[PDB]
C-alpha cells in the first residue's frame, strides 16, 4: 500500500488514458440521475471548465489525436471536484430509499 | 480568361450545365471504359477466348 | 459447373478498375466535407 | 381558375426560366437516350457508334 | 530504362547495315544526352532540396529546362525522320 | 449631440448626445481582460501568417 | 414556408437524417449500422429477383435454382450476391453487436432489446433461406437442427410434427419455409424502423462514452457522405466476394440434389451459426445443449444488467478491454471448433471455450469493472 | 449611374458576387441552431439554378 500501490495507481492512471485527452477523473463518469443532479449542483466556473474539457476531448477524439505530453493531466494535480456533490446526492437518495422502505 | 476559370464558369457553375456535363461524360466514359476493359481482358487471355479460336471452325 | 466463369471474371475486372477509380474520389469528397471540421480550433474565455 | 398569373411579372419570370428549364429538358433527354441505349439518336453520334 | 529495353529487344545490331548504324548512332547520342539531362536535373533537384534556387535567380533549372526542351525537340526530329517518315 | 459615425454603411448618422459625444461610459474602473486559452498550443500570428517553409534551411 | 420542416412527410426525413444532431467524433464502426440497413434492402431486392423464378417444390427446387444460374440472364449474379450478401449481412451484424458491447451501447435498453429481437429474426430468416435451395446440406442441416429442437419432453415432439407438417422434412416444410423466408424481412424492416425510433429519443453514443451534447453536428452532409463511403467499401468487399470467390464461404455439399438416404460424413450449418453449434455440442445432453444455445444468444439480453463500472465505454478500462478481446478470441475459437468434427482434441477445446465464454460474460467482466472502480479511487 | 441599372445586369452582378461563393460567418450568442459552414455554403447556390 505504501510502496507500489501508489506507483501502480500512477501507472494505471497513465495506462487508462483519459489524461492524454485533458480530462479529469470525474469528467469520465457516466451520467445517472445522481451524476446529473451532482452536475446540476456544480457552480458555474467548474461547470464551464468541465464542459470545455469534455468538448476538447471530443475534438481530440474526432481527429484521433492526443494532447502533447506536457498538457496531459497530472496524477497529483488531478482534482476530484465532483465527488463531494455526488456523495451528498447519493446520501440523500439513500435517505429517501430507507424512508420508503419503512 | 484562364482555362480553370472558364472551365468552372461555363461547365461547373450552373447546376443544369453540371448535370449535362455529367450525362455526356457518363456516355463517353461508358464507351471508352468498355473498350479499355475489353482490350485488357482479351490481352490477358490471348488465344484462350472463343473469339480468338472462332476463325478456325468458321 | 460454371458456364458463367469467364463473364464473371471480366465483370470482376471491370469492377476492380471502377472501384479503384471510385474509392479515392469518394474518399476525397469525405475529406473535403470533413476537412471543414478537422482543421477546426477551439478556444476558451473564462472570465476569472 | 389559373387567372392569378396573368401579368408582366409572371411573363418576366417565364422568360427568365426558359433557358434553365430547356437545359434541364436537354439533360433529361440525353439521360433518357443514354440509359435506354436508344438507337435513333445513338446512331447519329460518331464515337458511340462502335458496338453496332 | 525502356530505351535500354528497346535496345535489348530490337531485331538488328549496330553492325547490321547503314540503317542500323545510323539509327543506333543517333539514338545512342540521344540516350547519352538524355542521361546528361537526367543527371543535371538530379543535381538541380538535390540543390533545391538544400534550398538553393530562389524565386528569380534559379539559373540551374533554367539550363535544365533548356537542355530538356532541346532533348524533346531532338527526339521529335528522330521520331519524324527515322521512325515515322522513311520507315 | 448630432452625428455619430456608425450604421454599417460607414456613415455619419444621427445619434443621441449620451453616445455621440460621450462614447466612454460612466463606469468608473475597467474590471479585467480575461485571457484566451486554446486546446492545442496554436501559433496565432497576426503578421505574415506565421512561417512558410518545407524543411531545414 | 419551406417543405423540409413543415411538410408532414419531409419532416420525418429531416428529423431522422438531415437536421439530426449526431456526435462529432464517432468512428467508422457506427457506419456499420447503416450498412446493415443497406444489406437488408439489397437482400430484399435480390430476394425478389430470385422469387420470380424459384419454384417451391421438392421435385423442382434444385432444378429451378440451376435454371436461374444457367438460363436466366445474369441469374448467377443475383443468386450469388444473395448468398454472399447474407454473409456480408452477418459480418456487419456481428460488428454492430461488438460495437454495442465495447462502447457501452447496451444502456439504451429498449434499443438493445429491439436489437436482439432483430438478431433472432435474421437468424431464423437465414436458416430458412439456407433450407430453400434443397441440396444435400439444406435437407440434412434442417433435419438435424429441427430434430434437436424436438428435445423438450411432452411438448417438443408435437412442435416438431407441427413445424415439419409431417413425419419429417418434406414438401410441406419446404413450401412453408419459402413463405416464412419471404415474409420475415418485412417484419425485420418494421423492427428496424422501431429500432431507429427507440434510438432517436436519446441520440447516438460516442467512443469516449461522454455526453456529446457539448459538440454535435448535423447528419447532413457529414455522416451522409461518410455512410456513402462505407457503402462503397462494403460493395467492394461484397463484389470481390461474388465475382472472384463465389463459393469460398459456401459449402460444396449443397451442390448435390437432396438424397434423403445419403447422410454426409460431416453436417454443418453456415459459418455464422457455427459458434452456437459449438456451444450446442459442448454439453452431452440435448435439453442442456438447446437451452445453452438459448442462453448463449440471450446473454446479450442479459448484458445491460451486468454493468458495474461508473464509466460507460471501455476506452478508459484496460483490464476489461483485455477481457473483451479474450472474449472475441474465444468466439473465433468457437467458430473454428464448430467447423471441426466431434473428435479429440476438439471436444475438450469446445467445452473449455464455452465455459470460458459464459464465465467471461457472466462473471469476469463485472469483477473487472469493480476492480477498475476500486483502482481509480472511487469505490 | 442609378438609371443604368435594369434587371438583367443586376442579376448578372448578383450572380457574380453572391452565387456559389464562400461566405464569412460571424456569430455571437445562443448560436447552436446556427448551422455549420457546410450548410451555409451549400445554401449559397440553388440545385435548380
Ligand atoms: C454518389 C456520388 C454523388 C453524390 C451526389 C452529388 O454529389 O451530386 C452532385 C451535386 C451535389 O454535389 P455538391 O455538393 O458538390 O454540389 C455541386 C455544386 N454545384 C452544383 C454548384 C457545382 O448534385 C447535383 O449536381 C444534382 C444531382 C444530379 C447530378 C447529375 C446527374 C446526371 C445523370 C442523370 C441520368
Ligand atoms: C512532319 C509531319 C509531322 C506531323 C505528322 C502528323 C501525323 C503523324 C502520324 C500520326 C499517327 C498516325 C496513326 C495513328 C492511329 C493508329 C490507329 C491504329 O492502328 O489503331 C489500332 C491500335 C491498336 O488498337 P488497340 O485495341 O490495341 O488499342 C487499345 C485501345 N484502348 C485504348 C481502348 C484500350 O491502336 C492504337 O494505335 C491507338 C493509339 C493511341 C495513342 C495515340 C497517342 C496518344 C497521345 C500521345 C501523346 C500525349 C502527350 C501528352
Ligand atoms: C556533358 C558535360 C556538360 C553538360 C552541360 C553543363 C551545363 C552547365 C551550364 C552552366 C551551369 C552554371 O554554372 O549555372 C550557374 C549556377 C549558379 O547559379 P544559380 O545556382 O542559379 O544561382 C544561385 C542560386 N541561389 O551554377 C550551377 O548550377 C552549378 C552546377 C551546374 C552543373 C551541374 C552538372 C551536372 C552534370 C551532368 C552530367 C555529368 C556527366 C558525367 C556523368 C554521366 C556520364 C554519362
Ligand atoms: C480488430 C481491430 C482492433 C482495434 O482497432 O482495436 C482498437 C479499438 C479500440 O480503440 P479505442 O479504445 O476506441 O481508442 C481510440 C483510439 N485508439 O477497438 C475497437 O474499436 C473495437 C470495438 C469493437 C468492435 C469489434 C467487434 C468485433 C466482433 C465482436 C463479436 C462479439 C459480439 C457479441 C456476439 C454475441
Ligand atoms: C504490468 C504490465 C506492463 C507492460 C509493459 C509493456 C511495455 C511498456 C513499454 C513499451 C510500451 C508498449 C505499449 C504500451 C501499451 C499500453 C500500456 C501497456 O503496456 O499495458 C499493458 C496491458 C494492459 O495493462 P493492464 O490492463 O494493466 O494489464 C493487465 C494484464 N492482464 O497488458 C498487457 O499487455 C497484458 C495482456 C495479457 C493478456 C493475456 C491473455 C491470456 C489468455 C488468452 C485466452 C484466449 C482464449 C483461449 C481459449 C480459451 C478456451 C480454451
Ligand atoms: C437487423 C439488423 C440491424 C439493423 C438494420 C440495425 C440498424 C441500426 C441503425 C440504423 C442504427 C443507427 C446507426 C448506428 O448508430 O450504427 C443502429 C444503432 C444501434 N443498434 Fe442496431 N441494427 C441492427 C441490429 C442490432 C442488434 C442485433 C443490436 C443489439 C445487439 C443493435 C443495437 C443497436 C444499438 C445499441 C445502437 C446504438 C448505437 C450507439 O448509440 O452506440 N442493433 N442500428
Ligand atoms: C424478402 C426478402 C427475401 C426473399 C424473397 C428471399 C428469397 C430467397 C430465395 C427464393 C432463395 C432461394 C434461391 C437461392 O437459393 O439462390 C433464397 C436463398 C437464401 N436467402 Fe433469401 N430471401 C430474402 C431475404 C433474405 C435475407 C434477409 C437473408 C439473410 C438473412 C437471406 C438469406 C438467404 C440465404 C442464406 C439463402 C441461401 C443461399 C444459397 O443457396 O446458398 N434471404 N432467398
Amino acid at each position: 500500500s505504501s510502496k507500489w500501490l501508489d506507483g501502480f495507481r500512477k501507472w494505471y492512471y497513465n495506462a487508462a488514458g483519459f489524461n492524454k485527452l485533458g480530462l479529469m477523473r470525474d469528467d469520465t463518469l457516466h451520467e445517472t440521475e445522481d451524476v446529473k443532479e451532482a452536475i446540476r449542483r456544480l457552480p458555474e466556473d467548474l461547470y464551464n471548465d468541465r464542459m470545455f474539457r469534455i468538448k476538447r476531448a471530443l475534438d481530440l477524439t474526432m481527429r484521433h489525436q492526443i494532447l502533447p505530453k506536457d498538457q496531459w493531466t497530472k496524477y497529483e494535480e488531478d482534482k476530484f471536484y465532483l465527488e463531494p456533490y455526488l456523495k451528498e446526492v447519493i446520501r440523500e437518495r439513500k435517505e429517501r430509499e430507507e424512508w420508503a422502505k419503512k | 480568361p484562364t482555362i480553370p476559370s472558364r472551365l468552372y464558369s461555363l461547365l461547373f457553375r450552373r447546376t443544369s450545365t453540371f448535370a449535362l456535363t455529367i450525362a455526356v461524360g457518363a456516355l463517353f466514359f461508358e464507351r471508352a471504359f468498355d473498350q479499355g476493359a475489353d482490350a485488357i481482358y482479351e490481352h490477358i487471355n490471348e488465344g484462350k477466348l472463343w473469339k480468338h479460336i472462332k476463325h478456325k471452325y468458321e | 459447373s460454371e458456364p458463367e466463369h469467364d463473364h464473371r471474371k471480366r465483370m470482376g475486372l471491370k469492377m476492380l478498375l471502377m472501384m479503384g477509380l471510385l474509392l479515392p474520389l469518394t474518399y476525397a469528397m469525405k475529406r473535403h466535407k470533413w476537412s471543414v471540421l478537422k482543421s477546426r480550433k477551439l478556444a476558451y474565455r473564462p472570465p476569472k | 381558375m389559373l387567372s392569378r398569373f396573368l401579368g408582366p411579372r409572371y411573363r418576366e419570370l417565364a422568360r427568365n426560366w426558359i433557358p434553365t428549364a430547356g437545359m434541364w429538358g436537354t439533360v433529361g433527354a440525353v439521360g433518357l437516350v443514354w440509359a435506354t441505349d436508344w438507337r435513333l439518336i445513338l446512331d447519329w453520334v460518331p464515337y458511340i457508334n462502335g458496338k453496332f | 530504362i525502356l530505351q535500354a529495353s528497346e535496345y535489348f529487344e530490337t531485331s538488328f545490331s549496330i553492325s547490321d547495315g547503314i540503317y542500323g548504324s545510323t539509327f543506333f548512332m543517333a539514338t545512342g547520342f540521344h540516350g547519352l544526352h538524355v542521361i546528361i539531362g537526367s543527371t543535371f536535373l538530379i543535381v538541380c533537384l538535390l540543390r533545391q532540396l538544400k534550398f538553393h534556387f530562389t524565386s528569380k535567380h534559379h539559373f540551374g533549372f533554367e539550363a535544365a529546362a533548356w537542355y530538356w526542351h532541346f532533348v524533346d525537340v531532338v527526339w521529335l526530329f528522330l521520331y519524324v525522320s527515322i521512325y515515322w517518315w522513311g520507315s | 449631440m448630432y452625428y455619430k459615425f456608425s450604421s454599417f454603411t460607414q456613415k455619419l448618422a444621427g445619434a443621441w448626445a449620451s453616445e455621440a459625444y460621450t462614447p466612454q461610459g460612466l463606469k468608473p474602473v475597467s474590471t479585467e481582460a480575461p485571457p484566451i486559452i486554446f486546446a492545442t498550443p496554436t501559433k496565432l500570428t497576426s503578421s505574415v501568417t506565421a512561417y512558410d517553409y518545407s524543411g531545414k534551411n | 414556408t419551406n417543405m423540409r420542416k413543415t411538410h408532414p412527410l419531409f419532416k420525418i426525413i429531416n428529423h431522422s437524417f438531415i437536421d439530426l444532431p449526431a456526435p462529432s467524433n464517432i468512428s467508422s464502426w457506427w457506419n456499420f449500422g447503416s450498412l446493415l440497413g443497406v444489406c437488408l434492402m439489397v437482400q430484399i431486392i435480390t430476394g425478389l429477383f430470385l422469387a420470380m423464378h424459384y419454384t417451391s417444390d421438392t421435385m423442382t427446387a434444385f432444378s429451378s435454382v440451376t435454371h436461374i444460374c444457367r438460363d436466366v440472364n445474369y441469374g448467377w449474379l443475383i443468386r450469388y450476391m444473395h448468398a454472399n450478401g447474407a454473409s456480408m449481412f452477418f459480418i456487419c451484424l456481428f460488428l454492430h453487436v461488438g460495437r454495442g458491447l465495447y462502447y457501452g451501447s447496451y444502456t439504451f435498453m429498449e434499443t438493445w432489446n429491439i436489437g436482439v429481437l432483430l438478431l433472432f429474426a435474421v437468424m431464423a430468416t437465414a436458416f430458412m433461406g439456407y433450407v430453400l435451395p434443397w441440396g444435400q446440406m439444406s435437407f440434412w442441416g434442417a433435419t438435424v437442427i429441427t430434430n434437436l429442437l424436438s428435445a423438450i419432453p411432452y411438448i417438443g415432439t408435437t412442435l416438431v410434427e407441427w413445424i415439419w407438417g409431417g413425419f419429417s422434412v418434406d414438401k410441406a416444410t419446404l413450401t412453408r419455409f419459402f413463405a416464412f423466408h419471404f415474409i420475415l424481412p418485412f417484419i425485420i424492416a418494421a423492427l428496424a424502423i422501431v429500432h431507429l425510433l427507440f434510438l432517436h429519443e436519446t441520440g447516438s453514443n460516442n467512443p469516449t462514452g461522454l455526453n456529446s451534447d457539448a459538440d454535435k453536428i448535423p447528419f447532413h452532409p457529414y455522416y451522409t457522405i461518410k455512410d456513402i463511403l462505407g457503402i462503397l467499401i462494403m460493395f467492394l468487399i461484397l463484389m470481390t466476394l461474388v465475382l472472384f470467390f463465389p463459393d469460398m464461404l459456401g459449402d460444396p455439399d449443397n451442390y448435390m440434389p437432396a438424397n434423403p438416404l445419403n447422410t454426409p460424413p460431416h453436417i454443418k450449418p453456415e459459418w455464422y451459426f457455427l459458434f452456437a453449434y459449438a456451444i450446442l455440442r459442448s454439453i452431452p445432453n440435448k435439453l442442456g445443449g438447446v437451452l445453452a444455445l438459448i442462453l448463449s444468444i440471450l446473454i446479450l439480453a442479459l448484458m445491460p444488467f451486468l454493468h458495474t463500472s461508473k464509466q460507460r465505454s471501455l476506452m478508459f478500462r484496460p483490464i476489461t478491454q483485455i477481457l473483451y478481446w479474450i472474449l472475441v478470441a474465444n468466439l473465433l475459437i468457437l467458430t473454428w471448433i464448430g467447423g471441426q468434427p466431434v473428435e479429440h482434441p476438439f471436444i475438450i477445446i469446445g467445452q473449455l471455450a464455452s465455459i470460458s465464454y459464459f464465465s467471461i460474460i457472466l462473471i469476469l467482466m463485472p469483477i473487472s469493472g469493480i476492480i477498475e472502480d476500486k483502482m481509480l479511487k472511487l469505490y | 449611374r442609378i438609371q443604368e441599372v435594369d434587371a438583367q445586369m443586376l442579376r448578372d452582378i448578383c450572380s457574380k458576387y453572391f452565387y456559389d461563393q464562400c461566405p464569412a460567418v460571424a456569430g455571437y450568442g445562443p448560436i447552436e441552431q446556427l448551422p455549420d459552414y457546410n450548410r451555409i455554403r451549400s445554401g449559397m447556390f440553388w440545385l435548380r439554378f
